[PDB]
């Protein structure tokens, strides 16, 4: 059918008195070569969007950066020291006694025991920041710099596990469903709108003041 | 596993409620992997479609 | 019994049935609206 | 159809509310009670005009609640069948013509209007015209209508009439 | 949805399978127009069709 | 004893075995056809050129007030030639009896490229549409001759009071151009003004407000000799060109006035006060007035918003009308997608109020501002030093300000507010039906095809 | 059975007071000025501002003398109750008109006696 002329034939039907068939034809020919051929777009696996607001029901526009969410504490992430860097340890004055920069520990009576405690894998490392769980399912990471705006040495200094903190999400990673939140009051307040979404061109600010 | 290498389908899907989803889908995918090693199969492959 | 001053209802009144992480459903008999029950934010409210 | 007579409430006042000020927390009670509501017996109850007399408190026995017996003049609001009120369109759909009877808002369907008040719909304010105009029943007008029926949904009143008639309504 | 009822219905009181479009017009007496909207868009399955 | 006598009426419409769907079954056409509100019926060449041409202005040119952005994944602005496709695609849906789907795929060669199967939905619709405007456009004409006779009947019973205004060509012609339901009712508005009671006794006679306060009491003939008409009016408002001179009674209008006070008119201050309503109602509801000040409004149309304590409190920083529950002159031109839908829903919570003004408003830097009102008071305003002049051009520029801020920006506010509405709540709609567009175009699914029975008999799957 | 027009009600509602639309408007509104004063008060409701804005829309004379004449000039017939405040709030044109309004009317007075009424009315009227 691929080397039979059509639009003589189009032609031909024109002239016997049938109107203009060179859609009608064409349609015809690619009906012979596979009758009915399912036109519906081939099968695709959701993407990484789709799979984000699909098994977790928030959009960009339900979530977003700079919004308000209620996250709850569930865990804290840690950095374990190294190998050989065991003679850091510091003779705090404070308590004299020894002590470990990773677990800032300071009642150690000897640097052998700094070593002991060192290899003995107690330490859990110093600490990186705080783990939550949305209503959602996403995972929250809050890090010891963003946790508020007083500085903070370690997540035993604020809340802990099981405790409902208001946060404001910083950045989302939809591959790994998690987001780099905050919860600082200052950001919390926004003192010069930072994170608030963008309003009206034609916003009064003056009758808002 | 037994009921799958009884029937045999040719796709599984798993109803997307929430993130446990993922879940379910990696085992349905590691099982698939075990039948194809010693190939009792031949791929049928896994799917997460809207429960809506 | 809480008291809507200002808010999605002003100058409401409703007793509380259910609360949530941001919500409150208030219920009332005066109100024709919604069968007489509305909906509110819990930190939008003040102890009647 | 508004009027002005006499009802009774008994109200229980709990003994915290004594003091001076008693029967002004009587009166007050009255008002945030027996005003815009409705009852199955008196109708709609617009508001209170005033109270004739506060009765002899009666303590309750093991209760410090005690009940007090007011009557109070006011004024109600209870329309019947067959009664024609004022009232302002509010809106005009293809469904039917819609207004306000004060505390009631009516309805009139294409069925009792005339033949000739067809629909417009395409129009951005809706608007049934007697077929050949000359009369307009748009919104923020006034309009009469006699109410053929009534009905109260739960302390909610709500009339329906009819239209096929010109020297109550608009001339 | 009430002419495809209706040819449903036709079609299971016969107790025969649409083997033609054609039948349309014979056996379920379709309209002229009605027979023109519907032809091209029902399909006749031929090969599973088998035997007539 | 028959089966709807025993069965429920619920389970026998569900079954489809009443009169009606019997009719439906047995009648020709399609079915969608035949359940359509209004009927379909034919159409000559004559009807069939002026439709397809209405269709294409209303339909496809005339754009959206707001900033609607074109979106068809089916598939930007149509050609003249799609007029004569409109009229094939009409054409065969009148006819013929061919629905949307048959002519989109079996008379393709007619439509396209220009019309889609989303755009011949479009045009059966707006050819509901048409037709209903032909049935009442006929229907008003007859009836207004009908009218014209009465009016006819009344005259030849027996110096007619001015109240009695003759009409012909005048109104007929207008009635005869009218385009749309806008000015559908514009003439209806027009003719109630002048002829609010004959209905009654016109009816009556065939079977056998404040505006007439104003026509009881004799305020026809102080409005008469007021000045300009309505008509030339709405002409000079719309040319922008004083071709009407504005005419002037010998006479102050308050001396003018005192004859005819009359009980609830007591003092020539009430007889002027009834004559400044009567001629404000006028010019507010007359056809070429309200068709310009209409196109005036959509024109130029400045959006505010203010929120009551309701709104001040309730929206914060979460809730959806944070992006609009300020607003200070927003061009309605500048409406992007449902926004506006939004701000009519947070209006019917209580959230906000809405305020539609032809002009600014709260404009520190007033320099240069001309409003409307004072634009058009040229029109109507004579250029004389007289006390009596004086006099008059006051009473004039009371009239108008009534007319507009009493009638005129109040209902074409409704109505612009009313279309951006409806604008929006297409937006919704397009964007649900491209939704389920989305969520239909799947085909099944299919095995790993590089690497028989199974696809004839459809694949096994595991849910 | 409750109809108006056959002039029936219930014994509780037989000995109610009339009320007219100027009547409700000015009570309505001296309400209103007796409430807005007097700080710290709970401010009055939709059901208020709607009957005001409802009843404000019909007021036929603002002037309670008037009013009063009216009642007055009304009472000395023989109608009863219902007929005083639908008439006096409808104040119809002719007393072919009046008489079409109110069924019980048909037969029961004199053409000219309702005219004259009506007129007096739409005089009285401001």
């Amino acid at each position: 059918l691929k080397d039979l002329d059509l639009d003589a034939f189009a032609e031909e039907l024109e002239r016997q008195g049938y109107g203009d068939k060179h859609i009608t034809l064409y349609d015809i020919r690619a009906e012979l070569s596979c009758r009915y051929k399912d036109l519906r777009t081939a099968y695709r696996s959701p993407n990484t969007e789709e799979i984000f607001n699909m098994l977790t029901k928030e959009t960009p526009e339900t979530f977003y950066i700079g919004k308000l969410i209620i996250c709850n504490v569930t865990g804290i992430a840690h950095r374990r020291p190294q190998g050989e860097s065991y003679d850091q340890a510091i003779r705090n004055d404070e308590t004299g006694l020894w002590q470990c920069p990773f677990c800032q520990q300071d009642n150690f009576p000897e640097l052998s025991e700094v070593w002991n405690h060192f290899d003995s894998g107690s330490c859990p490392g110093q600490a990186i920041g705080v783990k939550t769980r949305l209503d959602n399912g996403v995972t929250g990471f809050i890090p010891t710099k963003f946790l508020s705006d007083k500085v903070v040495k370690r997540p035993e200094e604020r809340v802990k596990v099981g405790m409902t903190v208001h946060c404001r999400i910083m950045k989302i990673d939809i591959e790994k469903f998690s987001a780099d939140l905050t919860c600082r009051t200052s950001d919390l307040m926004d003192r010069n709108n930072e994170w608030k979404l963008p309003k009206d061109t034609y916003y009064d600010f003056d009758a808002e003041a | 596993k037994k009921f799958l290498l009884n029937k045999k389908p040719h796709v599984v899907t798993v109803a997307g409620e929430n993130r446990d989803a993922q879940m379910l889908i990696e085992d349905v995918k590691r099982i698939v992997h075990e039948l194809d090693q010693g190939q009792q199969l031949s791929s049928i492959g896994v799917e997460l479609v809207d429960n809506e | 019994i809480v008291k809507v001053i200002d808010g999605p209802h002003s100058g409401r009144e409703g007793e509380i049935r259910h609360l949530f992480r941001s919500f409150a459903f208030l219920h009332c008999k005066k109100l024709v609206e919604n069968g007489g029950m509305f909906v509110c934010k819990t930190r939008h409210l003040v102890l009647a | 159809m508004f009027y002005h007579i006499s009802l009774e409430h008994e109200i229980l006042l709990h003994p915290r509310y004594f003091g001076p000020n008693l029967l002004n927390t009587v009166k007050q009670k009255l008002f945030t009670e027996v005003e815009g509501t409705c009852t199955g017996k008196y109708g709609f109850v617009i508001a209170v005009t005033t109270i004739d007399n506060i009765g002899a408190g009666v303590i309750q026995p093991g209760r410090g609640f005690v009940l007090y017996p007011v009557k109070y003049k006011a004024i109600v609001f209870r329309p019947f069948k067959g009664e024609v009120v004022d009232a302002v369109v509010t809106q005009v759909n293809k469904v039917g013509l819609f207004t306000e009877i004060g505390p009631m808002s009516c309805f009139i369907s294409r069925h009792s209007i005339p033949s000739e008040m067809e629909f417009d719909p395409n129009s951005n304010p809706p608007c049934y015209k007697t077929m050949d105009e000359d009369i307009v029943i748009q919104q923020d007008d006034e309009i009469r209508l006699k109410i053929v029926g009534t009905r109260v949904d739960k302390n909610d009143i709500f009339a329906i009439g009819s239209l096929m008639d010109d020297y109550l309504g608009l001339v | 949805p009430r002419k495809g009822t209706h040819l449903l219905k036709i079609l299971k009181q016969n107790n025969t399978r649409l083997e033609s479009r054609t039948q349309l017009v014979t056996m379920c007496h379709m309209g002229p127009k009605v027979f023109m909207n519907c032809a091209g868009f029902l399909k006749i399955d031929t090969a599973s069709l088998g035997d007539s | 004893r028959s089966i709807f006598e025993m069965y429920e009426p619920s389970e026998l419409e569900s079954s489809h075995l009443t009169d009606q769907d019997n009719e439906i079954r047995a009648t020709d056409l399609p079915e969608r056809f035949q359940l359509r509100s209004i009927p379909v019926k034919g159409a000559e060449d004559d009807e069939l050129e002026e439709e397809a041409d209405w269709i294409y202005r209303n339909a496809f040119a005339t754009p959206t007030i707001s900033l609607q952005e074109s979106c068809d994944y089916l598939d930007s602005r149509k050609g003249p030639s799609t007029i004569q496709k409109i009229k094939e695609a009409l054409g065969f849906m009148r006819n013929q009896h061919f629905e949307v789907p048959f002519i989109a795929f079996y008379r393709k060669e007619y439509v396209e490229p220009e019309l889609h199967i989303n755009d011949l939905w479009r045009v059966w619709q707006w050819d509901e549409k048409w037709t209903q405007l032909r049935i009442r456009k006929e229907n008003l004409t007859r009836l207004f001759e009908k009218m014209q006779a009465y009016q006819y009947e009344q005259i030849s019973a027996d110096p007619l009071a001015d109240g009695i205004r003759a009409l012909d060509t005048t109104d007929m012609e207008r009635l005869k151009d009218v385009q749309s339901m806008d000015e559908l009712k514009d003439v209806y508005n027009h003719f109630l003004l002048y002829y609010g009671r004959d209905i009654p006794k016109m009816q009556n006679a065939a079977k056998a407000d404040m505006y007439t306060i104003c026509q009881s009491a004799g305020l026809d003939g102080l409005a008469k000799k007021f000045g300009l008409t309505p008509e030339q009016f709405g002409e000079n408002l719309r040319d922008s060109y004083q071709r009407h001179e504005t005419e002037q009674f010998p006479a102050e209008p308050l001396e003018l006035a005192k004859d005819y006070v009359c009980s609830q008119f007591p003092t020539p201050e009430a007889v002027l006060e009834g004559a400044r309503y009567m001629v404000a109602l006028q010019i507010a509801r007359e056809p070429l007035v309200r068709q310009v000040l209409r196109q005036t409004f959509q024109e130029r149309a400045k959006l505010n918003i203010t929120p009551t304590k309701k709104g001040r409190k309730d929206v914060d920083e979460a809730h959806y009308a944070y992006s609009f529950k300020y607003l200070k002159n927003k061009p309605v031109k500048e409406l992007r997608d449902d926004q506006f839908l939004k701000i009519c829903l947070a209006e019917d919570e209580g959230l906000l109020t809405t305020d539609i003004s032809i002009d600014l408003k709260g404009v520190e830097g007033y320099g240069n501002d001309q409003t409307y009102f004072e634009e058009i008071k040229q029109f109507y305003y004579r250029d004389e030093f007289s006390h009596q002049v004086q006099e008059w051009n006051r009473q004039r520029t009371m009239a108008i300000e009534r007319a507009l801020q009493q009638f005129l920006y109040v209902q074409m506010a409704k109505e612009l507010k009313n279309k951006l509405l409806a604008e929006a709540k297409e937006y919704v709609i397009k964007a649900c039906s491209r939704k389920l567009y989305n969520w239909l175009r799947v085909a099944p699914y299919r095995p790993d095809q590089q690497v028989d029975e199974n696809q004839g008999k459809g694949i096994r799957v595991l849910g | 059975e409750e109809d108006a027009s056959q002039l029936i009600f219930p014994k509780e509602f037989e000995t109610a007071e009339t009320l007219l639309n100027s009547e409700v408007h000015m009570l309505l509104e001296h309400r209103k000025q007796q409430n807005e004063s007097a700080e710290d008060e709970q401010e009055l409701s939709e059901v208020f501002m709607k009957t005001l804005n409802y009843t404000a829309r019909f007021s036929r004379f603002k002037n309670r003398e008037t009013i009063a004449s009216v009642r007055s000039l009304l009472l000395q017939k023989k109608l009863h109750k219902f007929e005083l405040a639908c008439l006096a709030n409808l104040c119809p044109e002719t007393a072919e008109e009046s008489k079409a309004l109110i069924p019980s009317l048909e037969g029961r007075f004199e053409d000219e006696e309702l005219q004259q009424i009506l007129d007096d009315i739409q005089t009285k009227r401001s």
